[PDB]
């Protein structure tokens, strides 16, 4: 820990503080990541167990870079690449100018990049949120924060219920799933689509029935047509309002037709067929894909 | 089938990366196969007793094996060993893992909270934190995918048998989890359909019933001999009606390879 000056404090998390940090002897910044062991009552946090575990076999542009992992009897320290800052912040900073199309087609291409690697080699990352995706001075973006992450298994088994933040959280999680894989961070990404396009958040409900609410005002109420198996879905109720999907024209009205096509595909009701990371890849919206530089 | 082809061939990447040194007890001047034997018998134990996955128990084998291919280690330290691996396991895998005073709690006092606890960080620095193993258990879950249909006395004797090589390093050691999952499968469908290992997974794992054949013959072995092991605790788990009773099936006589 000697080799490295703290610059400021970039964050805060359940289990310790991040820093903005340098290295003294070869200049790289970076962001530590200070865990604090329990060391008396529950030793390392299963969450940093996983992060590490998963982040280590995760070597992809668009991942965020584990570059070492520093212990001491007391504290761990991941060593991160430096990221300028997440989507969130971008986002926001972006209310008077707006962000360019192109750029943000460039951001999902590598989103999905990174989403397809990750499932690939049997990884959910279960918390794809703006907050949690990281861009660069030259365009990059990356997935970060792999604190919810899992391994996962074929076929998939039961795994925690309590996972996705609400806004980004899929209909099959709402209406109690006992099974979800990949499709659940497909979903995400379809919210943080239209919310780079937006800039407003797709779906902001106050509860898991208000979730749902929004959810079915936009996509049209599902039916067992749509979506076999939705009426016999633990938390499902036949007394639900029936709304009529919206146009995507109104929903995304910057959007070409290309886009919506993907946005539709990646929001679809049933988990087995809404498209895969992979399949997104080959889509005619990604045909003029380029990598601009965002205004910083 | 999403990503199934994909997963499966990191899988079988990543197998060879998380395996043990097949030679380590010969090299452990204070511990022997009988030894680890007692201990995984006795991890399957607190597997039931706190209603654990069968991965977790796994992941937990493979920590091990690992950790004692790098450290000599006492013999009255491998209990403390086996327990950290246990709750690292648990960490990794369970959506309620037991609290770390549980742990405490089944050694039985043998060594403190703080013990314990020292132990659980010397193994993930031995392991250089890389824990997401494949396991016999990964590769029987894909392969049940290759059924027409699903056989659930089928799948409940292949995770027996699987099970059942956790136990004894002597031979098990020597194979690569998709091998013994092979070896498990073959043998749990010939034992309850008198089917063999289907083309589609000739074709998945490019392993081939003579290829799959030398672990097959242990295997079936270990199937035989299963009643009179020193170890027990994997037969009387797969005799509750949780597993289908798989473990009072009786064991062909001949496999005919
Ligand atoms: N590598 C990095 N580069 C730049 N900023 C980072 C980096 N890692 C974290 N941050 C900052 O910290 C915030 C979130 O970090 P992160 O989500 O990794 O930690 P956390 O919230 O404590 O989650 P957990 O501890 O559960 O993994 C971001 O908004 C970001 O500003």
């Amino acid at each position: 820990m000697e080799n490295f000056q703290k610059v400021e404090k970039i964050g805060e998390g359940t289990y310790g503080v991040v820093y903005k940090a340098r290295n003294k002897l070869t200049g790289e910044v970076v962001a530590l990541k200070k865990i604090r062991l329990d060391t008396e009552t529950e030793g390392v946090p299963s969450t940093a167990i996983r992060e590490i575990s998963l982040l280590k076999e995760l070597n992809h542009p668009n991942i965020v870079k584990l570059l070492d992992v520093i212990h001491t009897e007391n504290k761990l320290y991941l060593v991160f690449e430096f990221l300028h800052q997440d989507l969130k912040k971008f986002m926001d900073a972006s209310a008077l100018t707006g962000i360019p199309l192109p750029l943000i087609k460039s951001y999902l291409f590598q989103l999905l990049q990174g989403l397809a690697f990750c499932h690939s080699h049997r990884v959910l990352h279960r918390d794809l949120k703006p907050q949690n995706l990281l861009i660069n001075t030259e365009g990059a973006i990356k997935l970060a924060d792999f604190g919810l992450a899992r391994a996962f298994g074929v076929p998939v088994r039961t795994y925690t219920h309590e996972v996705v933040t609400l806004w980004y959280r899929a209909p099959e999680i709402l209406l109690g799933c006992k099974y979800y894989s990949t499709a659940v961070d497909i979903w995400s990404l379809g919210c943080i689509f239209a919310e780079m396009v937006t800039r407003r958040a797709l779906f902001p409900g106050d509860s898991e029935i208000d979730q749902l609410f929004r959810i079915f005002r936009t996509l049209g109420t599902p039916d067992e047509v749509v979506w076999p198996g939705v009426t016999s879905m633990p938390d499902y109720k036949p007394s639900f309002p029936k709304w009529a999907r919206q146009d995507f024209s109104k929903v995304v009205p910057p959007l070409d037709e290309d886009g919506r096509s993907l946005l539709s595909q990646m929001l679809h009701y049933d988990p087995n067929k809404r498209i895969s990371a992979k399949a997104a890849l080959a889509h005619p919206f990604f045909q003029d894909v380029t990598k601009p530089v965002p205004h910083l | 089938p999403d990503y199934h082809e994909d997963i499966h061939t990191y899988l079988r990447e990543m197998e060879v990366k998380c395996k043990p040194k097949v030679g380590y007890m010969k090299k452990q001047p204070d511990i022997t196969n009988s030894m680890r034997a007692i201990l995984v018998d006795w991890l399957v134990e607190v597997g039931e007793e706190y209603k654990l996955q069968n991965e977790t128990l796994h992941l937990a084998v493979n920590y091990i094996d690992r950790f004692l291919s790098s450290m000599s280690v006492l013999r009255g330290k491998l209990q403390l060993v086996g327990t950290a691996a246990m709750l690292l396991a648990s960490k990794f895998e369970e959506i309620y893992p037991p609290e770390v005073a549980e742990f405490v709690y089944i050694t039985d006092d043998t060594y403190t909270k703080k013990q314990v606890l020292r132990m659980e960080h010397l193994v993930l620095k031995v392991l250089t934190f890389d824990l997401a193993a494949p396991t016999v258990n990964q590769f029987l879950t894909q392969y049940f995918l290759h059924q027409q249909p699903a056989n659930c006395k089928v799948e409940s004797l292949a995770m027996f048998l699987g099970e059942l090589s956790l136990i004894d390093a002597d031979p098990y050691l020597k194979y690569l989890p998709s091998v013994i999952a092979g070896a498990a499968f073959h043998l749990a469908l010939y034992t309850v359909t008198g089917q063999s290992w289907p083309e589609s997974l000739i074709r998945k794992t490019g392993y081939t019933l003579e290829s799959l054949k030398p672990c097959l013959m242990d295997l079936h072995q270990t199937y035989l001999k299963a009643p009179q092991h020193a170890q027990q605790s994997i037969r009387e788990k797969y005799k509750n009606s949780k597993y289908h009773g798989v473990s009072l099936l009786n064991p062909p006589e001949t496999l005919n390879l």
